[PDB]
RNA sequence: CGAAGGUGUGCUGUGAGGCAUGCUGGAGGUAUCAGAAGUGCGAAUGCUGACAUAAGUAACGAUAAAGCGGGUGAAAAGCCCGCUCGCCGGAAGACCAAGGGUUCCUGUCCAACGUUAAUCGGGGCAGGGUGAGUCGACCCCUAAGGCGAGGCCGAAAGGCGU
RNA sequence: CCCGGCGAGGGGAGUGAAAAAGAACCUGAAACCGUGUACGUACAAGCAGUGGGAGCACGCUUAGGCGUGUGACUGCGUACC
């Protein structure tokens, strides 16, 4: 049975990459916030 | 279907009062190599009732 | 004088081991190795392996005669358990138990 | 300044050793000094194949704490405390009890 | 010359309690009279950890299937070699894209992992292995769509477009 | 040094004030699971105790008692919130 995760690397980058969180102004906040914690890890991108 | 009461310690012994192993009675000796071994079976070195017949 | 020995973390539930045992209880050594030979048992090998190593402690460290001992106590102990999981039916999960034990023999020549 | 450097003589204050005599070889950054003849302890030695060493049973010198030994003053034949002052131009140590430097 | 804490015994008050002492332990305890409270648990299908019962009971994952001789080893129904038997064959054969990332080859080990044993493994440890002018990517060109100097519009944030 | 698979695990020797301080390492409670000893139990019907009460084993002893463990037989008796 098909089930809901399917992957792809392209579209990976292309939804939640690093420029496309910089693209927009709540990305950004997105980014600032995940600094605060202090998160090893930032975004999806390798 | 399920119990409605925990069973006892008691109950668990007396349940478990047929579980006891049983020791062999006796073996045999060969005749001419001198062995111990189960009856009706070969000895380790490879005789029974006297003669040679494993190699 | 007795002479002790001990196989600890034995990969075996006490339940089974003891059934063995139960067998050699104040027997002499001579008859208790004839009959843990021929026992058809996992937990026999076990057993007559730390019997063995009692023997051979009489006769290093005691100087004892072989003829003349006797089996004067037995016992089995549990030990730590292991915990795993198994899968079951529609995304349950279940526990597992891995049990072991302790097993001492004791040896004496009164 | 330090008050006691290797190649001292002292006298130990306390311990399994207290009252005998020893020179100092070497001073470690913990606090610790290693005192000739001082503190023995007999160490369980594996043989080794590589380098030609058997095993065997030793006898070796353990660290003592330095506040446990004392600078011995000759002239009176007891233990003695060490002050500091300048002379010439240069800082040296001396001893409490007589006034003379070491 | 043995503190708190742990485990027994004797005595004592109407009760919540108190006093003495044997064994274990190895460095702290605190009279009397006053002062302050995170001050007393059996229940709330209470919260976290440990351990029972059912029980040595159910089960061991497609009914394509195995037999025998020799080798190694502490141990062989399951590993290596040989001879027979059986199953698929528009696949249960061969080569790729997407996805994964050392699972590939050689030596050595059997605690844990493998629904059983294991000398075996896609397991543990160490060493080796990917060679392009012509195969692909990068590069030149554009589709749907995206961004967008000036520009139009909108309390701010922003929206649409050359 | 010894048994064991050139294992896992253990017994000695040795260190140390101490090894039931041995690396799964200060103290080491309770639930839960065993080995040994004394007494009871295979013609007997229910909240398992309480009142009465033989017999057996064991320790003192003023040889008179007494203490502690077990408990056949018998009156009464349907948990807690």
């Amino acid at each position: 049975m098909k089930r809901t995760f399917q992957p792809s690397v392209l579209k990976r980058n292309r939804s939640h990459g690093f420029r496309a969180r910089m693209a927009t102004k709540n990305g950004r906040q997105v980014l600032a916030r995940r600094r605060a914690k202090g998160r090893a890890r930032l975004t999806v991108s390798k | 279907a399920v119990q409605q009461n925990k069973p006892t310690r008691s109950k668990r012994g007396m349940r478990r009062s047929h579980d006891a192993l049983t020791a062999v009675t006796s073996l045999s000796v060969d005749k001419t190599s001198g062995e111990k071994h189960l009856r009706h079976h070969i000895t380790a070195d490879g005789y029974y009732r006297g003669r040679k017949v494993i190699a | 004088m007795e002479t002790i020995a001990k196989h600890r973390h034995a990969r075996s539930s006490a339940q089974k081991v003891r059934l063995v045992a139960d067998l050699i209880r104040g027997k002499k050594v001579s008859q208790a190795l004839d009959i843990l030979t021929y026992t058809n048992k996992k937990a026999a090998v076990l057993v007559k392996k730390v019997l063995e190593s009692a023997i051979a402690n009489a006769e290093h460290n005691d100087g004892a005669d072989i003829d003349d001992l006797k089996v004067t106590k037995i016992f089995v102990d549990e030990g730590p358990s292991m915990k795993r999981i198994m899968p079951r039916a529609k995304g349950r999960a279940d526990r597992i138990l891995k049990r072991t034990s302790h097993i001492t023999v004791v040896v004496s020549d009164r | 300044a330090a008050k006691i450097r290797r190649d001292d003589e002292v006298i130990v204050l306390t311990g399994k050793d207290k009252g005998k005599r020893g020179k100092v070889k070497n001073v470690l950054s913990s606090g610790k000094v290693i005192v000739e003849g001082i503190n023995l302890v007999k160490k369980h030695q594996k043989p080794v194949p590589a380098l030609n060493q058997p095993g065997g049973i030793v006898e070796k010198e353990a660290a003592i704490q330095v506040s446990n030994v004392a600078i011995f003053n000759a002239a009176t034949g007891k233990a003695d405390r060490v002050g500091f002052r300048f002379e010439d131009g240069k800082k040296v140590r001396f001893f409490k009890s007589n006034s003379e430097t070491i």
